[PDB]
């Protein structure tokens, strides 16, 4: 599982 | 007859402009749509007229049938779904107008119809209309019997009408592209959009569309693949991105083929193939799970008159090695993976292929030899969605080398129905090893193979500035849309496909 | 010494992989993102060292700074966003890996970084790294300093480094997509895909590009706009579709133009040009609302050096009768729009543009009059949007006659900072005028000169089993996203732009 | 106002 990034939206 | 048809009614239409009727009105105000009309007034019991409930609803007439005299049946479907227009004489605004209306209308007619809701005694749910508005005539013969392929790709606004799974197919699409953008939107990508016009085409293996720009003596080719530019802007510090787009190949046109058709690629920074596959995975098991309500889909490769298989979703996929078990299906021993670029391998390979009756047409080289070979005894076995796993270097100019593995590459493709809906891999981020891979492509490009890859040397000078490990992934839409709406022609799912003369 | 500097490096990484200590890595695992270490860790006060946490992170150094013998400060830029790494060789894995990994580090290199969340006594957050790892070498020498706008345009990924602002241009653009997607798809549109090679090219006025299709032997016009598969797919029985897509127009490449450029399109039945402006209202107000956060946005047309605008987008919008109005701001009165394509009327025009000093090249045709009329007398009134409503019919051959208006159409453009970013209609649903209009201006074609629109027979076909009363619209997606970025050039709201060196 | 269509999705 990769890393969490926020949405753009 | 139906030319005549067309005549008679052309002419008809034509004096109702000239008496200045207005059979192309331009504001008709629906109140409410078909569907939640079905849905408000489905409750009714047989018999019920509600006088006080005036609506305006709109839609075609697929049937017209009299009962004689004062009453008249209109069959009027939008929306997929259908209405039945009962028209009684004493209910409309008057019977000479009844009359004038009726005589007017023919089936395939766009009308507008204000009335009351109600039911018949045969427990019909219509409308008892108080004006009947014709929107639009039309002017030709509407088919009885359209289960014609040809005919139905050509014109698509008569299959639509005629065929409700038309409809329910392209929605499906429609479902598909929209369930990976929120997928990917959600996982913190950037949706972008990058030139359908390059220069030098790349990314992948095909042949090209050429056009002329007015502005730039130049030419200029239409993209096969988003690739280059995406790595591109994942060097430039964009860290999650994709694309569903249209791509240009120009090709063979078959079941599986057209020569534009939608893809999505996404670049993962700091992801390898195992991450990508993981999550292909679950995007994929989740697209099926949401869409048909379950991981399980049966699917006729042969049409409906064949036999029909059913395809498991359920993760995790099936991991497959190619060069492992392609020695496991031929039962023979490959050389190592290190010695695939000698001709004595090609040799081996070309004495395997033609032992086990293995068609592989000029220019016979290791590459094909092993590409119809893997066709043969490997994509054959998947039905259910399976990852066939760490393709030769010489196949994959574009992928990093396997890290434990010489001579291969970390790369997978993701095969349903025995056909690639995906391929994906590990970014090969080392610049001087990209530009010497595109040195073996260009030469063997200005011998051999024509669709080989062009050096691009914008895209390795943006690999001199960097690019983080990353991790690419392409899936073709239309194949995935193929196998969600059961179709075993690609023309099925595309609205207006290429067609020959 | 830049070019010396990319010399030396790249000998550098070369003997790296000669000596086999693999300058680009396969796979580093990143714990958390820069932007949630900062965010979760941004509470630590000056001087915090927390040694039973350790994260792994990565980006590309913008700045290398050492206090010299053990201590080394490196800025590490991702997302946006920057981190501190306070390398010291007491915290490092040893003394001895510290000097060689930072004896082996430069600016712009990517690296992932092991190590425990701090705060140094200035107050920066900061990572203190037990181990860091170089994934990817910067061969090339990294501006000081990217300010001329051709370099940033030819090399992408470099102005998106080094600039902040470009990420949050490209942001923007897509999250105007994505609104414009939310908003159709929430209203029951169904987003489509349509040809975007055709035999004939129509839908608009431009110059197109054109292809050859080898398996058909033909050749192919790449498309210049969607508008007649989606009526066509109106006629088929789908009421409600749009789509957000690449069109294809050859001709001049200027500040608000270029060849290739994202238009949306979307076409409702059983609605009018007056539906449409509301509905155009509500979205445009919506997306700037959502975007900006508010009604009004600022906008430098002549750039940052310039005046400063405020768009109101506040609704509703101002509507304004181009006729009518323009005889308003003429102080003359025009002749009466049933006359506008006799000889005469154009001559009147003549006269007005040479009395008003309005220029018109050749050809001088009532229409292109008309449109330079409007263009200084009208269009620059524009500043919040604006609706410029009823154009003549010799101005829109796609458009239906206006219902009480003779020799107009009902038909909008929306303006804002006196540039079009809409153009929409209620569609012509009536197939023997509108071949009829084809027909005319192929006969201004075989009047000698290209501009004029193709004649499609299928269309009009299509318009035979007729049209319902549809409005249709259009919307450039990059001039909206210019307008909402506060970019006078559309270069900037291009990933890639055409460039012309 | 135009009437009011369920979304595809
Ligand atoms: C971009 C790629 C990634 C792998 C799956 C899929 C392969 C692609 C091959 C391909 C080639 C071609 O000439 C015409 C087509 O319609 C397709 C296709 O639909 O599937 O999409
Ligand atoms: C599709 C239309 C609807 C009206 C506004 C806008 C006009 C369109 C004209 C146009 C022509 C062209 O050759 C290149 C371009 O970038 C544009 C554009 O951005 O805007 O989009
Ligand atoms: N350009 C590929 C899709 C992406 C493969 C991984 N970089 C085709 O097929
Ligand atoms: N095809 C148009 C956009 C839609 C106009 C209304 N049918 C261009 O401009």
């Amino acid at each position: 599982p990769m890393y969490q990034v926020k949405p753009y939206h | 007859d139906p030319n005549q048809y067309y005549k008679i009614r052309s002419q008809a239409i034509h004096q109702l402009k000239v008496n200045g009727e207005d059979p192309y009105p331009h504001k008709f105000h629906v109140d409410i749509s078909l569907t939640d009309f079905i849905q408000k007034y489905s409750h009714l019991q047989p018999g019920d007229h509600l006088t006080d409930i005036t609506l305006k609803v709109a839609g075609r007439i697929h049937a017209k049938r009299a009962s004689g005299g004062k009453l008249i049946f209109y069959d009027l479907r939008g929306e997929g779904v259908k209405l039945q227009v009962m028209a009684n004489s004493r209910n409309y605004k008057s019977e000479e107008e009844f009359i004038h209306i009726n005589n007017k209308l023919r089936r395939g007619d766009i009308i507008g119809v204000q009335g009351n809701p109600g039911k018949t005694k045969k427990g019909e749910l219509s409308i008892i209309p108080y004006e009947i508005t014709l929107l639009s005539p039309c002017l030709h013969m509407l088919p009885h019997l359209l289960k014609d392929k040809e005919t139905r790709y050509r014109q698509r606004y008569l299959d639509l009408i005629l065929n409700d799974f038309v409809r329910q197919k392209f929605i499906i699409r429609s479902k598909i592209i929209t369930y990976i953008r929120s997928f990917l939107d959600e996982l913190g990508f950037l949706e972008i959009e990058t030139p359908m016009m390059n220069i030098i085409p790349g990314g992948a293996v095909a042949k090209p569309f050429i056009t002329y720009h007015n502005e730039l003596d130049m030419n200029l080719y239409m993209r096969i693949a988003t690739e280059l530019y995406h790595k591109m802007l994942v060097v430039g510090g964009i860290d999650r991105v994709y694309e569903i787009g249209r791509v240009f190949r120009n090709e063979g046109i078959d079941l599986t083929h057209n020569p534009e058709f939608t893809s999505c690629e996404f670049y993962m920074a700091y992801a390898d193939y195992h991450d990508l596959m993981e999550i292909t995975e679950k995007m994929v098991s989740g697209m099926v799970k949401h869409i048909t309500g379950s991981y399980k889909v049966t699917y006729h490769p042969d049409g409906p008159e064949g036999q029909a298989y059913d395809v498991d979703f359920t993760p995790p996929f099936r991991r497959i090695n190619m060069v492992e078990e392609l020695e496991k299906a031929l039962g023979m021993k490959l050389p190592e993976t290190n010695l695939f670029e000698t001709e004595e391998t090609r040799k081996i390979l070309d004495d395997i292929c033609v032992a086990k009756a293995v068609e592989c047409p000029p220019p016979r080289t290791t590459a094909r030899l092993l590409d119809k070979l893997v066709g043969e005894f490997l994509e054959v076995t998947c039905i259910n969605p399976t990852f066939i796993c760490d393709h030769p270097q010489i196949m994959s100019p574009l992928a990093k080398w396997h890290r434990s593995k010489e001579g291969l590459t970390e790369r997978f493709e993701l095969f349903v129905m025995k056909k690639e809906i995906c391929n994906a891999y590990t970014e090969l981020n080392d610049p001087m090893r990209q530009r010497q891979l595109f040195e073996e492509q260009a030469k063997a490009k200005a011998a051999g193979d024509d669709e080989a890859m062009f050096i691009d040397e914008n895209f390795c000078t943006a690999l001199e500035y960097g690019l983080p490990p990353t991790a690419g992934w392409g899936m073709g839409i239309d194949r995935v849309a193929m196998f969600l709406t059961d179709s075993n022609n690609i023309k099925e799912v595309l609205l207006f496909p290429a067609m020959k003369p």
